[PDB]
């Protein structure tokens, strides 16, 4: 070899050996993440180096935690990842389609076929899909069962199915809660916490604040029914002198008289909010709670204790946006000028201790634009999977609200775009008509697989779903408990249009990209 | 032809220290047959009869236990199945404090009557469905098992009868003195308030003159000494301090800065005199006794020693606080005198020796408080440590009877009716869930079939005769530990009783448990790394 | 891992699917090495020995041999070719390819789910077949000298140079017409091979006699 | 037993059970009490230990002979223990409690 | 003891004679093979492991012999000058290394043939002037104006990566990135797309989503959540300085010894502080960006007065935004004037994608600098679709400064190597022989397109030569696609001057420093 | 991502030591450049001179 002449220390594939090297590695992915579609898939365990124990469905998260070092396996992860940053869905489908292409590919290209036409032959039917696509999605008003549906067909296939159930209501609630009209939604104002105290089905929706921190001081109030949240971004512990300042006495009480001087920059400011709640709340029905993103020193912890505050310290930085969103008020940098206009209100402020740490309710506001899921349960494997399942949930919802149209799902649309592009396949010019085809029986793997994953044989349940749907030109999907074509929509079963038009671009670039692949060099050293 | 060469695909693409399993006999019955022997290890030391472990750690520290929450902690276990089981284990010691031996007990049952029902040829998916739809009717019948209430927590002798069977599994020999001391120590605390805390309660170990020597002080005791001459006050004053036992200064720098003769003259006498002068002003209030969370200065401790001021320094935090809960003082910041609202007061504060140890102690008179400590005796240091646990299981009882008033029968007696009852859904139960059913309610014999190995004596006649004397009509009947033949006996008249709360958690995590490691198809184990523990950890 | 590991640490296994892809993998190497060597128009292959010497051949069944291949499967061919050549002396490279080839094709739906089994009864239903239509097909001649020679011409061609195998034909026609018996088996031993190395390719030719 | 892959415990865990153990437990709290046994009595004799760094004690007290002895076995480590509670405790005795200790389990 | 004695250092080895020619010329030779298959439109895709663990998925020669490690000294020297080709011109970096691959395997004969290596050299100079010479002939001029021209030419120095589908987009954005960068001052023409045409890639979403936009987007958010995200038509104001409170670069310390002056020190810094939030505030602005940290307190005051503002943003980052919104960076807020304060940006939005926060300063009216949106499948496929715009943008600039266009596809190597060929038969000393052999060899790209198309080279490259001998062929190139002579009147693929220029003169004296090579040396330190 | 597996088929199969040259560039030119090596160190060796 060339490079080998060059540089004696280098590994080099070649001509068919790239190819075969490509498609060994992706028809291995693929075979690897077969058995995640579908709400029927059986769920891995991974093992880390350090004894952590992860539980999961997820095709990322299986991706990223196999013990592979493959250049293939890299690219397919990497377009996966892209696949789950942007719409949170269809990693595994895009690891099994990207895989189905380049089988269906190397099945000709092995006879001889040069790989260019197979890759015009895959744009053509992937312009001509996109046109389907377009032609078959069901613009819909997303009212609260439908994205109760869209969450569904999420979390069943993430989670198990009285899991699912719960994370459904859960989920559509806090997208309903915090969505505002003709606007972006922001999941920044979703708080996922963790709870590891109780059963899995308890984990619910606080339409409120849930902090992973509790007031240092004992003699503060465990539980305040109408209060006053002040959030705030002010040092209320000693500073330092920027400029190395140091004190210079000359007696004992000279010192005592430093010593209680120094104080009082904090004092001021302690002194303020002591009398901002007075001015407020002249009575002790009502509480004061103060909830700082940076530290407070015990002294002002005491003063403010003294005078019946609850005081929280470092506080998470979104926690201000979640607050002022939430509670209503408006978070300080400074106390120059504190009104009570400034404040916020919370219906109900208690405290929850479990174990060594300790944790603190924010409930009952009057219109919380920012909520947060609680997740509880018995295992710290079990929270993982219950956050990658919301995440998933979430984000489903979140792209059925903003694109308006949604996918019937359960392959419907996988067959009525293969059946598409063949029938479409004769207007192709040239051989790239092998192309096509091969991208339509690529498109077909996402019934094959949930059928294999279902227990049904691939080609039986494939024909009559074929068949039903070129009689009756309807939607007609796989059905996992009996295997006989189903209306998807008709039974609820819905897909992101945003996530299989993804699929969709993804999928074609990178089958295009690595079917001209005819050479892998390993020469950096 | 004398090689195989691996699989192309996934088996290449694997790293080299990883592995990979797959299928039912790779993985679903390899973890079965982790889970069953990690519970074969625990079995032995189930119920009354239980025999003790000896457990070596890496780090050499001997744990001498029937406790399977600690046996479980102390075991360096490797297989993540057992993992699972253990960390199940251990939530059911968190939420409850007892049961945790039922729960790798039934774990095991239901992981090897689910590797049968495979075998069998049932699906992994039937299984699942069975054993949740078997769970949730034993969690059905559960209430209507109840046989009585605690109906009372502020009696002494109630009390320790109900904590009697609690910590009859533990120290099996001498529990009703310990139902005694626990019974007394909780009903120290509790107040009017209906809640209870279990850090309230405080075991202090000092060996010498075994353990029926062991008391309860209503109070504190510490494990040091006096700073200053003055040992043993009577009607005592206790200030207490965060800040060290000093004059403060300075949080940025300080330095003495000298200028002329007459201050380098008068600097050391004017500390001196401000000193004298704070310690007289805290004195005058009244506090005759001093406790400090810091260090403290020499003429602190010297103008203290001058008016009779008793010195006594806590370096833990924790146990300032509780100090200040028990006596009913604040920690002041500084060291100004203390008002009267800040001042605590102790019937009785002195120093004394036990055994060999010098103690400082805090008592009250008074039975009440917020703080009561058990002082423990013994001559081991290891049977000290078993009898801590067994208190601290009795202590989680009252916690939980607290919570929850409704008990069970035990030894074996709710687990038989429910093995019987849920057997006779299940016969009523058409389609392929019946057998899985039946294996859940059969998961039920290994209690009653594990006490009675325990006890020495044939398991088979024991459960036949239980199942007899259950379906005559006698709902309260388990297995009597006191006979060399096979015998049972009512135990609802004997008092064996065992908390509600503790059964439904903990068959609700073993069912969990057996269900989440069932679930499990494939494993992706990375190669192994020796690394420095995470970073979480420490 | 699987049950053989439990007893032998070091035992080397593949189970299911593993073992069908292994099969496939070595089967469709052996066909994409001998693929060029099919017909006339294939490609000479220098075979280098350990001890430096040089074979230049295009025999299916003498590539196979001087292969460096330590594969099961690839062994399994290598002596299926090894008896095509022991009683037939011709096809080995289209016995490889075969061979392949049906792995192939079994592999395209064993793939899609389908049991191996039933491809194994359509091979057979279609091997009975194949061969009543190939003694349908067959053409029965009287084998006279044009016949033989254009049969030697068909093999030889595709194993030699196309002049070489022009004068190879003459001589393997001409000694077999010579040593044939009437209605009897023909005893190839009594056709001695000798070789000398003092002139051309071309000078190769038939003595009625010995040598 | 079989290798099993996938092992319950940490490579290299010793377990020992049922009646030997005991036995062997027994044996051990034998040995140790044999180790004080000539200290007893008026006609009692000392015993003299060396420590690693050369330092040489000579006791007739058992507990400061059994603390002396690095005791590893951790049933042998009750008789040790229960010599140093005799000793906070009383102050004597310490001999006589491990003799009585090992007699019972003989 | 005894040791040996010797001239030169240990591990000193020398090799002279035709042997060091010889494998010069080899390792020459292996480096063009090494890309000989990525020449044309339908080159194929080559895979780079990088030695971080990176993966480099590109059709450009340059980046592909610039991720490959060499110990030839003469393949350093072809990485050398494939690196100058790219960043001198833009594009033709395989083109050039192939030819000079093939020069120096045509100047192997004679060296072969006693011809001294001085005489080849004297050749190769007369010939490289000579298609100086032609090359100058044969262009065609160029109008600016014509913007579909323009595309067409982005588009033919585009078609042979993998941006050729998505070529009318990417041919518009790098048309109005290249415009739109373009700028003048002090009478001084000045197109720095380096600086001021910033590629930035975010995974995910579609490719036909890409777009340049008019003004920047930064990776950045607000530093308070009380603080706008949109803003219609802000007034910006840019600032390199930190605005907190710093210690000076004197040693200075204060010596405290009454009880107030803490206390005043300190608010000393917060009065400071809203001082310099005044200074800001006094030219009433709506955004402030700045490249160091902004105090919380400074952050409050800011708000006091509706103010967004960004906390910490890169040089070239705060540059760009100077260009485009007009806005002059200072650093000392107390000599801001109304001229330094950054009106044109039409539209200020900081929106959410993915999940990750993005300021948007587009809308703007004549900004001088760009982001470049890009979106696709992954990240390896970003960086091909960058590299492919880097190319075109480069080219594009390359057609601004000059205007001259010549045939491609071969057309250009085979007229000027028929225009040598005709030359050269005058000459009638020994010098003649390399003359025609330059010649030749520089009909080596249509050859390699005929080989990577597929069709068959002799007859091709045979047919092209004879019509090239004809009267007005000299626009006659080939087909990358289909494998036949057209003209590239009709076919359009048309290239600039100033690369092929470029290539010429690279390979050539490529050649040249090549040919002078001999008694290598090797092994001593520095 | 850091190392080219062999490509499946004939070249996992080879021998530890075996080499496999195949196609025009990696073999014929080869040979052609080892013969004319050959004939390069004869040559000088050639006629009277
Ligand atoms: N209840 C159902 N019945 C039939 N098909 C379903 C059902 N739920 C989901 N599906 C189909 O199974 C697929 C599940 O894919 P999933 O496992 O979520 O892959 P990814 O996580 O990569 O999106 C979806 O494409 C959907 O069409
Ligand atoms: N005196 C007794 N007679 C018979 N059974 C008893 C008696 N005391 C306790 N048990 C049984 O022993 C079991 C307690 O086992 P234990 O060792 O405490 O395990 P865990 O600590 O996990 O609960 C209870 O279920 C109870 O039925
Ligand atoms: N459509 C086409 N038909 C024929 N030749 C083309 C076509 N497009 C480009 N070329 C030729 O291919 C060359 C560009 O190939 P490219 O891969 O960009 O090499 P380089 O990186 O050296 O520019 C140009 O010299 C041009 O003459
Ligand atoms: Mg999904
Ligand atoms: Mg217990
Ligand atoms: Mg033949
Ligand atoms: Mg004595
Ligand atoms: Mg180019």
């Amino acid at each position: 070899a060339a490079v080998k002449t060059l540089n004696p220390k280098a590994e080099v594939a070649r001509a068919q050996a790239a190819l075969a090297v490509n498609i060994s590695a992706a028809r291995g992915l693929q075979d690897v993440l077969r058995t995640n579609l579908g709400p029927k898939g059986t769920m891995k365990m991974l093992v880390s180096g350090a004894g952590d124990i992860k539980l999961t469905k997820d095709g990322n998260v299986l991706l990223h935690e196999m013990q592979i070092q493959h250049p293939t396996a890299s690219l397919i992860a990497k377009v996966a990842t892209a696949q789950d940053d942007i719409t949170g869905d269809g990693t595994t489908s895009n690891v099994l389609i990207i895989g189905e292409l380049l089988k269906q590919a190397d099945l000709y290209i092995s006879e001889g076929l040069h790989p260019r036409i197979i890759t015009e032959g895959f744009e053509a039917a992937k312009e001509k899909a996109l046109q389907f696509l377009e032609e078959v999605k069901v613009s819909r008003e997303m009212d609260r069962e439908t994205l109760i549906d869209v969450a569904r067909t999420s979390l069943r296939t993430k989670v198990h199915a009285e899991l699912a159930d719960v994370l459904t209501e859960a989920v559509v609630d806090s997208i309903l809660a915090i969505k505002k009209q003709d606007e972006p939604i922001d999941l920044f104002m979703i708080e996922i916490m963790e709870m590891k105290h109780k059963s899995e089905t308890d984990t619910s929706l606080i339409r409120g604040l849930v902090l992973d921190h509790g007031a240092r001081h004992p003699d503060m109030k465990k539980r305040v029914e109408d209060a006053y949240i002040l959030t705030c971004n002010v040092s209320l512990e000693y500073e330092k002198t920027e400029v190395n300042s140091g004190f210079f006495y000359k007696s004992a009480e000279e010192r005592e008289k430093l010593v209680k001087a120094e104080r009082k920059f904090i004092e001021d400011r302690v002194k303020k909010i002591i009398e901002l709640k007075r001015k407020v709340c002249g009575d002790s029905d009502k509480g004061f709670v103060v909830i700082n993103q940076k530290g407070i020193d015990p002294f002002s912890l005491d003063a403010l204790s003294k005078e019946g505050i609850v005081a929280l310290r470092r506080a998470k930085r979104r926690n201000m946006e979640r607050l002022t969103l939430a509670c209503g008020g408006v978070a300080l940098n400074s106390f120059d000028d504190l009104s009570p206009d400034c404040l916020g209100h919370a219906g109900l402020v208690y405290e929850y201790t479990l174990g060594e740490e300790k944790f603190t309710f924010i409930e009952k506001c009057n219109n919380p634009r920012s909520v947060t899921l609680l997740i509880k349960g018995p295992n710290k494997h079990t929270l993982t999977q219950i956050k990658d399942a919301v995440r998933d949930g979430l984000r489903a919802v979140k792209n059925a609200i903003d694109d308006g149209c949604v996918v019937p799902g359960a392959g419907a649309v996988e067959v009525a775009m293969a059946e598409a592009l063949i029938k479409h396949k004769p207007s192709v010019k040239g051989r790239a008509q092998l192309g096509v085809q091969a991208f339509a029986d690529a498109l077909l793997i996402i019934p094959k697989v949930l059928a294999q994953n279902s227990g049904f044989d691939l080609q039986e349940t494939l024909v009559k779903i074929q068949a039903e749907h070129s009689e009756s030109g309807q939607l007609v999907g796989v059905d996992l408990n009996t295997g006989e074509p189903m209306v998807a929509a008709e039974v609820g079963v819905w897909d992101n249009y945003c996530v299989k038009k993804q699929l969709l671009h993804s999928c074609t670039v990178i089958a295009t990209n690595i079917l001209l692949v005819d050479e892998i060099m390993r020469a950096g050293m | 032809a004398l090689h195989v060469p691996k699989a192309p695909g996934f088996a290449q693409m694997l790293k080299e220290g990883a592995k990979h399993f797959s299928g039912l006999e790779e993985a679903v019955y390899r973890n079965i047959q982790a889970c069953k022997e990690l519970a074969q290890t625990t079995r032995t030391a189930y119920g009354p009869n239980g025999m003790n472990k000896m457990v070596i750690n890496h780090l050499e520290k001997l744990f001498v236990t029937n406790d399977a929450a600690t046996i479980l902690r102390e075991l360096e276990v490797q297989h993540p199945a057992a993992k699972m089981i253990v960390m199940a284990s251990h939530m059911q010691e968190q939420e409850v404090g007892d049961g945790t031996n039922f729960v790798l007990v039934f774990a095991g049952a239901l992981l090897e009557l689910a590797e049968e029902l495979l075998r069998i040829g049932l699906s992994v998916s039937e299984v699942i469905e069975g054993y949740e739809i078997a769970c949730r009717k034993a969690h059905e019948i559960l209430p209507n098992l109840v046989c009585c209430s605690a109906k009372n927590l502020r009696d002494i002798d109630e009390v320790s009868s109900l904590l009697r069977t609690s910590i009859m599994s533990k120290q099996y020999g001498n529990e009703v003195f310990l139902a005694k001391l626990i019974a007394q120590a909780c009903v120290s605390i509790f107040p009017d308030s209906g809640h209870f805390n279990v850090d309230n309660i405080r075991v202090c170990k000092i060996l010498g003159s075994g353990i029926s020597s062991s008391s309860v002080l209503h109070g504190m005791v510490f494990k040091k000494e006096t700073e200053g001459d003055v040992t043993s006050v009577k009607d005592a004053k206790i200030a207490v301090y965060s800040c060290p036992f000093d004059g403060m200064i300075t949080e940025t720098k300080g330095t003495v800065l000298i200028k002329t003769a007459e201050e380098l003259m008068n600097f050391s006498k004017g500390e001196e005199n401000l000193m004298d002068a704070q310690v007289k002003a805290i004195a005058d209030t009244g506090a005759n006794v001093v406790v400090t969370g810091g260090k403290v200065a020499d003429m602190a401790l010297h103008y203290a020693n001058k008016y009779n001021i008793m010195l006594v320094r806590l370096n833990s935090k924790w146990d300032l606080r509780r100090l200040c809960k028990t006596v009913g003082a604040t920690a002041l910041p500084r060291l100004t005198p203390p008002v009267l609202e800040e001042m605590g007061h102790c019937d009785s504060v002195y120093l004394s020796e036990v055994g060999d140890t010098q103690v400082v102690v805090f008592k009250h008179e008074k039975e009440d408080g917020a703080i009561s400590t058990i002082v423990l005796r013994g001559s081991t240091d290891n049977l000290m440590d078993d009898i801590e646990r067994a208190v601290d299981d009795g202590v989680n009882t009252f916690k939980v009877l607290t919570r929850d008033k409704r008990l069970v029968p035990g030894g074996g007696a709710t687990e038989i009716e429910l093995a019987k009852q849920i057997t006779s859904y299940g016969e009523t139960c058409p389609g392929l869930e019946q057998y899985a059913i039946k294996k859940f309610a059969e998961a039920f014999e290994a209690i009653p079939r594990a006490l009675a190995e325990n006890s020495g004596v044939k398991a088979n006649e024991v459960i036949s005769k239980l199942y007899a004397v259950h379906q005559e009509g006698n709902k309260n009947v388990g297995l009597d530990i006191e006979a060399e033949v096979p015998a049972v006996k009512d135990m609802l008249e004997a008092g064996i009783l065992d908390t509600y709360l503790g059964k439904y958690w903990a068959i609700k995590l073993a069912t969990n448990a057996a269900v989440t490691v069932l679930r499990v198809d494939q494993i992706i184990m990375a190669k192994p790394a020796g690394g420095p523990k995470p970073p979480s950890g420490k | 891992m699987a049950a053989v590991k439990t007893l032998n640490p070091k035992a080397e296994v593949a189970r299911a699917q593993a073992a069908l892809a292994v099969n496939i993998s070595a089967a469709r190497g052996l066909q994409d090495v001998l693929r060029t060597n099919l017909g006339p128009k294939g490609t000479m292959k220098m075979l280098v020995s350990g001890a430096g010497d040089i074979k230049l051949t295009k025999d299916g069944n003498v590539l196979l041999h001087e292969m460096q291949i330590q594969h099961p499967t690839a062994s399994l061919i290598a002596k299926v070719a090894t008896a095509q050549d022991d009683i037939t002396g011709d096809g080995t490279t289209s016995n490889v390819l075969i061979i392949g080839e049906l792995l192939k094709q079994a592999d395209l739906y064993i793939s899609e789910g389908l049991h191996p089994r039933i491809i194994t009864e359509g091979f057979e239903a279609a091997k009975e077949k194949a061969l009543q239509f190939l003694e349908e097909v067959k053409v029965s001649r009287e084998m006279d000298r044009e016949t033989l020679i254009d049969v030697a011409r068909t093999s030889l061609r595709t194993k030699v140079h196309a002049e070489l195998a022009d004068v190879l034909t003459e001589a393997v026609v001409d000694s077999i017409l010579a040593i044939k018996k009437q209605d009897e088996p023909i005893d190839l031993f009594m056709i001695e091979i000798m070789e000398m190395k003092h002139k051309s390719e071309t000078d190769t030719s038939l003595i009625r006699g010995l040598v | 037993m079989m290798p099993t892959p996938v092992i319950l415990l940490k490579e290299g865990t010793d377990s020992s059970q049922g009646i030997p153990q005991l036995v062997s437990n027994i044996s051990a709290c034998q040995v140790i009490a044999e180790a004080v046994r000539t200290t007893l009595g008026p006609r009692g004799m000392d015993k003299l230990i060396v420590d690693g760094r050369g330092k040489a004690t000579i006791s007739n007290d058992g507990a400061t002979i059994l603390k002396l002895l690095d005791v590893v076995h951790p049933a042998a480590k009750t008789l040790v223990d229960i010599a140093k509670s005799q000793d906070a405790e009383v102050g004597d005795g310490t001999t006589s409690v491990t003799l009585l200790a090992a007699e019972f389990l003989k | 003891g005894h040791r040996p004695v010797l001239v030169l250092s240990q591990n000193t080895k020398r090799e002279s004679g035709r042997k060091v020619q010889s494998g010069n010329i080899n390792a020459a030779k292996t480096i063009a093979d090494i890309i000989r298959t990525c020449l044309g439109p339908k080159s194929m895709m080559k895979m780079l492991l990088d030695p971080m663990g990176g993966i480099v998925m590109t059709n450009d020669g340059n980046a592909i012999l610039r991720e490959i490690q060499v110990q030839h000294p003469a393949a350093k020297s072809m990485i050398e000058i494939s690196r100058t080709q790219d960043e001198e011109v833009g594009d033709g970096t395989t083109s050039v290394i192939i030819l000079a691959g093939e020069m120096l395997s045509v100047a192997e004969h004679f060296l072969e043939q006693q011809m001294h290596p001085t005489v080849v050299i004297s050749a190769y100079r007369k010939a490289l002037d000579d298609m100086i010479s032609t090359l100058k002939k044969i262009s065609i001029p160029v109008d600016i104006s014509d913007s579909d021209m323009m595309l067409n030419i982005i588009n033919s120095s585009i078609t042979t990566k993998a941006i050729s589908r998505w070529s009318s987009l990417a041919c518009n954005i790098a048309l109005d990135a290249v415009k739109m960068v373009q700028f003048e001052e002090n009478g001084r023409k000045e197109i720095d797309i380096k600086k001021y045409a910033r590629v930035e890639k975010i995974p995910g979403g579609i490719i036909e989503d890409s777009c340049v936009l008019r003004g920047v987007m930064i990776n950045k958010d607000v530093t308070h959540p009380r603080m706008r995200r949109y803003i219609k038509n802000p007034r910006i104001v840019l600032l390199d300085s930190s605005l907190e409170y710093k210690k000076g670069e004197s040693q200075t310390d204060i010596e405290i010894t009454r009880e107030e002056d803490f206390t005043r020190i300190l608010q000393m810094e917060e009065e400071y502080i809203q001082q310099l939030c005044e200074d800001i505030i006094q030219l009433k602005p709506d955004v402030v960006i700045t490249e160091k940290g902004i105090s919380d307190l400074a952050q409050h005051y800011l708000m006091r007065a509706n103010i967004t503002a960004i906390r910490r943003v890169r040089k070239t980052d705060n540059n760009r935004i100077a260009r485009a919104c007009g806005a002059r960076i200072v650093s000392r807020p107390e000599e801001l004037r109304e001229d330094d304060v950054g009106t044109g940006a039409g539209l200020l939005e900081i929106k959410k994608i993915g999940d990750e926060y993005f300021t948007f300063i587009t809308d703007c009216k004549d900004p001088k600098a760009c982001t470049i949106l890009l979106r696709g499948a992954s990240k390896e496929i970003l960086s091909e679709v960058e590299r492919n715009l880097q190319d075109a943008m480069q080219v594009c600039r390359n057609v601004l400064l000059d205007p001259q266009l010549v045939p491609g596809g071969g057309a250009s190597e085979m007229a000027v190597a028929h225009a040598l060929t005709e030359k050269s038969k005058a000459m009638t000393g020994v010098e003649q022989w390399p003359y025609r052999a330059v010649a030749q060899a520089l009909e080596v790209i249509p050859r390699t397109l005929i080989q990577n198309c597929g069709a068959s080279t002799i007859r091709l490259l045979t047919s092209l030569r004879a019509k090239h001998t004809q009267e007005n062929c000299e626009t006659w190139g080939v087909n990358g696609e289909t494998g036949t002579l057209v003209d590239m009147k009709e076919l359009g693929i048309w290239e600039p001057l100033a690369v092929k220029l470029q290539t010429y003169k690279t390979a050539v004296e490529t050649a040249v420093l090549l040919l002078r090579i001999d008694d290598i040396v090797s092994g001593h330190k520095k």
